[PDB]
């Protein structure tokens, strides 16, 4: 919903393969498409936490009652019957809210994932490149695939193009 | 040149249901149920499983077991988890039972539904010195030991006046006092047998219907025999018999005396069922076969894969997979997007 | 220079569960349980709580309660919670009672479940008219007043033939109406009274075995009665006596008659009770002290701190903490974070 | 995941002591540490509420049938017994639940503070500064331990340092 | 010029609750309760409903088709969902019962809980040839047909000794066989008739009370009669009588042979009931008036709009609102914001 | 709770009436305001589809036992209004819960709304506007009431205040 308002791209890039998001190079060359490892991992690993957590959930056995016989105990069996069958319905109407937040909490991150890939890429392009706020940054040089594979791996340096970056703090 | 971020394409055949977005086509998932297949049931992993109360006792049924008949007396294991696989279980041989008259075929049931059971060594009531005249114990061809052409249930005694010129009695009462444990529940079998009028006569010296109440535990039981023409002979010993009897169960919480009181053709108690705790029971069918992780009424034995699972619910013990109502997916992808291009 | 935002880092010992983390580690948490020590029992705030029957009483349980027993009749207060301090209710005085062959123990069990109970001020059968010629009101000095040495229970006459010749009867039919309330349950307690054979042929006029069944709101019992040869007397009022009683209870739902069948010795219904409402009932122990916002079978009296508490779950009554399996904490500060150095 | 994706520093300043959240500077005074306040309280007042939520639920009380007696109606209990298990089985699984979401809730917003602190401090260190993207400015002046307690409090302005400033409506 | 992004305030009476700000004012919300008022009860849409177990049989009441009164026998047809409108259903006609002396009042209401309910068209029991001398089968002007001024219920057959110099009677067995098919339950329909001293004389050859007995599926019920001395005639056909049946049902499951012990006085089972599957049963009142989507106990019939109810919770079946505690809303809005001014 | 730290106005304007959010001009005309319909739109059918997927839980009706009669069997009958009135509170209580994270998830979404309509508005007033960070951008031309509504529509171009615009890809 935020990149429809916000009016990022409601589009995909079949060539991005290796991975979920990333990114896109445009302009005379004419498409270069790169996978982020990085928030694919991240993704992945938040389903993957999300997926033991559900496997967690343990609830008691429905068995037989022991004292209620057949026959004898009709009534209470009836009764046990309805119990067990309650018993369920509910767990099973609780067990789909989880996965129904679960769900909506994947589907949800997508946008999120770009945003972080947008400050990742804005601090690698650096200070003289232009933010658009579409998911988008204007640069002075050319990007063919050869570029976009050094942004996905954060090793793209606006140095070599003769432009001025920022540095890292050593921490 | 212009550089964005982005999110792949590719052929999203799933579907996942959102809160905000309704149901959204995406390009991967995990499942997270199956439907089992129907397959055999097995042993309880981590529990020891009771299928036929008394395993060594070959040939002989859990009815058989339950009322201590000859040849079929032996060892009763403890176990955690048990399967009913007789809803109305039958005997197998020894005398002629009205079975439908009582509630005794669940008998075997009621004891699977206790941990550890086992036969007292010592009899509940002195059955010769019982009220109404010395008795001799009666026996039977029809209930043959392996050395012995002829018994009777360990858990009765076949009370029958012993002197000459016995006569009618009126209703005599005997307390069953309770004998096992502080810990244990006590389950007492009794009974009564009749016959045709002329033995009758012979047996008791009376040849009116008998009647007989039994009451323990706040329930009281009233019976009232019957002389000749009786139903036809079934799940017995095979002897053509001219009598039947009629065979009944009471329970006695721990400290709790049970009373009899009885007139002619009484099967008093003698070995009694000592039980306590409780196993896990569900319906289910024999053989054991194998190991598995969950016992389940519908599907059998089967082992834990998936978190949950869709399909047929029962009652299931053990590790075993959740039931849910419809075949759930988490997202393991991104939501679809059409294919984006230049031009 | 450069300006930052930047999260704290500090000890972080505890743990929360997340959904896409997992298992993190906090600097902080808020405790969502406890687990609670065992106690007293106390008395429900906000609600009136029910000990005895009737707390004036004294030197007098609650069966002994229950029958009405001479001396310990009483007021029985109204309450809307009542603790079960009795599995097996015991008697201590009046006449030699054979308890375990009826449910009559339970009696005051049932009684606590109601909100309001009170006996009725007048007799529902007028036992001297009563059908089998007339009769006389037995007693003894088992149950003896503060103004008599004799008497007997309250809600029970012991219906003695009174004439002379007295002999053996039929089985004689009484209807028991419901003279209660259109909001009121009533509870009959009835029952029969046999001793040795002489002492038969005395007070009734036949030595044999008489018989006895209820019927009310399609419940039928069916009692036979034994002469000579008792069990010893307990729970009595400490006079040797060569009889017994056998005393039982009939649950009439109101505007529904309930009939007994009767021969020699019978003991029949005067002050029924009468009881109306529900109360919240638990296991308990004896005295009550102080007072408590929730009531826990497994801990006794207990206030409400936290929402939640892990430990051994019950029946529980009150303004209760809700039990849960695991000690939950919710998360008050931040992830930890390793110290950040320059070089 | 979101500041590990955007090259967030993934590791925290024991310094920061009044607060959760706040703001480092760097250069060459060295390393100055300042929790902020408004974020922390915020964070603190989350938490509360979600307590108070958590705290409301009510349930049924779980006590004995009061016509079912003992030894006679023994099956009746036993099934009564179940009742209550699953009872506290089911609720208790529930309240996992709520209380999963809650925690995820919390550290799922630890970044949005920072998000939300990175605002608050560009507006406040003016036009001047340099956006780098990682949370991070870098600013044409000094800022010792004494300008970032001024940062902290909202109280820091760039025309002390003859700097261009937004202003603030009336 | 400055821009900025804002959101509106609008009056905002609305509150919500949130996990992390509490309560807060909305500008809109989306009811998604309703607390339903109180309308006449009616058809469920999409499952027949039951009333009266034969409509078509008029001026009868369930209790009357139950017993197969004359002129009251008629079709019963299937239906999955019920309505119970009589609680304690009453007759209408035909020979005076005794009913509340047993479980009979409820027959027809335990009919009701199946699917499908036939009475059967042939006899389960030859009662002229049945044990105990041969019987006519005794009538009554108080059961009047339409081609005929006396006759008796279809389910029973009034057992009296034919011949001359009618006698006491031992107690005598029959066993009455399941004869519905292996998918139905039998539940079969007896009793036994009473009367005053000189007419017992007359009728059976005795003038003492008579003993009965049934047994079933481990069920034994016992009763003794009464001679004379009955309570007056009621819910009957207005003509007078000395004389009182009693009546009660078994209860035999597929392939379960019962059996009855009697004596003088047997009204012996003729026409059983069959009934196979379940109906959903709820409480509710007649007629039934029009089509609904839901029938509730404590509202009647209703169709269903928001997707849950406030109110008072009770059993109901069909396309219903859930109940809730409170009335829920969804935000459909923004939370409040005070008017933001210039200067 | 992201406005009330990055200084975001904490009041709303009665002037906005087509909408539940958008845009205010400020400088000399006054102000003006300016709903925009797409955020709305989009948090109108976030809610619709919060609603039906509430509407879609399906529960187990509760009817009396068929076998279990009045009078006769009264204890398994209170067992049964036990069994009643516990899945009633129970069901009751999730339903609650759902409500609960669903009102919980509009009122958290509304900053999210406003940060995607920074967005729109950076890229639609181009590089010559400043992005102060509270929400508010500062303009070179005036901005009256028929401009912020060429806002509100996507129309605005800064080409028709002689100032750079950033174009749009072709997809
Ligand atoms: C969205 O998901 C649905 C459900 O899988 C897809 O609908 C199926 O499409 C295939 C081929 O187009 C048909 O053969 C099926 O009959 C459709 N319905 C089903 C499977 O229920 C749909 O293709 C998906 N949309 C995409 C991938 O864009
Ligand atoms: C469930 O799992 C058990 C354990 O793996 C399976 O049994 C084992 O595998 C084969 C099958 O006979 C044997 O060689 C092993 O010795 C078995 N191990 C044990 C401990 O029994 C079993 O077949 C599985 N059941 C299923 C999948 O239904
Ligand atoms: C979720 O999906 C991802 C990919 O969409 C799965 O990861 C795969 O496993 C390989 C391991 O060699 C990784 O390198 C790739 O990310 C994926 N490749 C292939 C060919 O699948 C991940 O396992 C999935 N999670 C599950 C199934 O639980
Ligand atoms: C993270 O949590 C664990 C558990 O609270 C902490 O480890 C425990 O504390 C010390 C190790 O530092 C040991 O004495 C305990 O046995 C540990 N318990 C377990 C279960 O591991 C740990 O200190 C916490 N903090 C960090 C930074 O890891
Ligand atoms: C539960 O709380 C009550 C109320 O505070 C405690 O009882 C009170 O405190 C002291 C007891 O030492 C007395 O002086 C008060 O008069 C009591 N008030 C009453 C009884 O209304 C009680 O002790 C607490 N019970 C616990 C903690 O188990
Ligand atoms: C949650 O944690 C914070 C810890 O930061 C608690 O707030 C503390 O308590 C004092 C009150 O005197 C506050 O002024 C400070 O913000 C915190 N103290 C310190 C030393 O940082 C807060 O009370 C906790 N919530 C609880 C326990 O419910
Ligand atoms: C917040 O919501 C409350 C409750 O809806 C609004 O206050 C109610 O207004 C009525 C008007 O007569 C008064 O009874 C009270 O002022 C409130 N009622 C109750 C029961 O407290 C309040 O106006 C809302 N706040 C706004 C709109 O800013
Ligand atoms: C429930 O809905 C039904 C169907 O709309 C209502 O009955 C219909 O409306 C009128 C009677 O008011 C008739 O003209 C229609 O023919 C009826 N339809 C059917 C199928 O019978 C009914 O009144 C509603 N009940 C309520 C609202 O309580
Ligand atoms: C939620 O609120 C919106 C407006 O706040 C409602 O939609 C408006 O009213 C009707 C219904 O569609 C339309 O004619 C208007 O154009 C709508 N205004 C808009 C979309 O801005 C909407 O119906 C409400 N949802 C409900 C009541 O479920
Ligand atoms: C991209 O351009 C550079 C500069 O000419 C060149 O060295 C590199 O090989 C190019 N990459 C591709 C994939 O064409
Ligand atoms: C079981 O019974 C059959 C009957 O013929 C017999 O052949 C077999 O030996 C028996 N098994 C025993 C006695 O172990
Ligand atoms: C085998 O024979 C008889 C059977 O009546 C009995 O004593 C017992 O079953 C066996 N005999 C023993 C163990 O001495
Ligand atoms: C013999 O006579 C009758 C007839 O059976 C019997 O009841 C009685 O006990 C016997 N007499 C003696 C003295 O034992
Ligand atoms: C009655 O109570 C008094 C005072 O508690 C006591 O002294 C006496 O022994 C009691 N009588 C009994 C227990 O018989
Ligand atoms: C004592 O008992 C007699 C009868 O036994 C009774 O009439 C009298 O009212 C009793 N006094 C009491 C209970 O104070
Ligand atoms: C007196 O006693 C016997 C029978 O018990 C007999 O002489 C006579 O029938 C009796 N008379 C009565 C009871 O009036
Ligand atoms: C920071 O620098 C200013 C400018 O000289 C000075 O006044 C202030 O005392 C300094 N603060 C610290 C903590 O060094
Ligand atoms: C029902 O009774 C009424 C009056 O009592 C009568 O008009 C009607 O014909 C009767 N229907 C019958 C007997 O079927
Ligand atoms: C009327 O009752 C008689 C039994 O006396 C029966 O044979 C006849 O078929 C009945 N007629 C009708 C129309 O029900
Ligand atoms: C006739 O009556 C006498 C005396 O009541 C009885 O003993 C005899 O058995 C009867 N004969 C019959 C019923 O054939
Ligand atoms: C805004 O200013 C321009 C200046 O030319 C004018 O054309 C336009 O009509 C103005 N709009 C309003 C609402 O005054």
């Amino acid at each position: 919903f935020f990149g429809a308002i916000a009016g990022f791209l409601e589009g995909g890039w079949e060539g991005m393969i290796a991975g979920w998001h990333g990114y896109t190079s445009h302009g005379a060359h004419g498409v270069a498409v790169a996978a982020d490892l990085k928030s694919t991992q991240e993704a992945i690993n938040k389903i993957t936490k999300n997926l033991n957590s559900l496997s967690e959930l343990e609830v008691k056995n429905l068995q037989r009652l022991s004292g209620a016989m057949d026959e004898l105990h009709n009534e209470i069996l009836e009764l046990d019957e309805k119990v067990d069958d309650l018993r369920a319905d509910t767990i099973s109407s609780q067990i789909e809210l989880a996965v129904l937040l679960s769900n909506e909490g994947i589907i949800n991150s997508e946008d999120e994932h770009l945003l972080a890939l947008e400050r990742k890429l804005k601090k690698m392009l650096g200070p003289s490149a232009v933010d658009i706020g579409n998911g988008c940054f204007e640069t002075k040089h050319k990007c063919n695939q050869t570029c976009l594979d050094r942004i996905a791996a954060g090793t793209f340096n606006a140095g070599e193009f003769s432009l001025p970056t920022f540095d890292s703090l050593n921490i | 040149d212009r550089i964005c971020t982005g999110i792949t394409s590719s052929n999203s055949p799933h579907v996942v249901k959102t809160a905000t977005q309704g149901e959204v086509n995406v390009t991967g998932v995990i499942p997270l149920t199956t439907t089992p297949t129907k397959s055999h049931f097995a042993n309880l992993k981590g529990t020891k499983t009771r299928g036929k109360l008394c395993p060594t006792c070959l040939n002989c049924t859990d009815l058989d077991v339950a009322l201590g008949r000859p040849m079929c007396v032996g060892v009763t294991p403890s176990a955690k988890a048990s399967i009913l696989h007789e809803v109305r279980p039958v005997t197998s041989g020894c005398f002629p039972i009205m079975h439908d008259r009582t509630k005794i075929r669940q008998l075997p049931n009621l004891l699977r539904g206790y941990e550890k059971i086992r036969l007292s060594t010592q009899n509940v009531i002195n059955a010769e010195k019982a009220p109404g005249g010395p008795y001799r114990l009666g026996t039977s061809g029809s209930c043959p030991n392996a050395t012995s052409r002829s018994g009777f249930f360990a858990t009765m005694a076949w009370a029958v006046p012993k002197d000459n010129n016995k006569t009618a009695t009126n209703p005599l009462t005997v307390e069953v006092p309770h004998i096992c444990t502080k810990e244990e529940d006590q389950i007492t079998v009794w009974g009564f047998h009749s016959d045709d009028k002329t033995q009758m006569k012979n047996l008791y010296g009376d040849s009116n219907p008998q009647k007989f109440t039994s009451s323990a535990n706040g329930v009281t039981t009233h019976y009232v025999s019957q002389i000749g023409g009786f139903p036809d002979q079934t799940e017995d010993g095979g002897l053509p018999q001219s009598g039947r009897i009629v065979v009944d169960y009471m329970v006695q919480k721990p400290g709790k005396t049970g009373t009899i009181v009885y007139q002619r053709g009484i099967l008093l108690p003698q070995k009694v069922w000592c039980a306590s705790g409780r196993s896990k029971v569900i319906k289910g069918s024999l053989p054991l076969i194998g190991e598995a992780d969950c016992l389940h009424e519908k599907y059998g034995g089967l082992n834990k894969s998936k978190p949950y699972y869709t399909g047929e619910h029962a009652k299931a013990i053990g590790n075993c997979p959740i039931w849910v109502k419809t075949p759930l997916k988490l997202a393991n992808g991104t939501k679809y997007r059409p294919p984006a291009k230049l031009l």
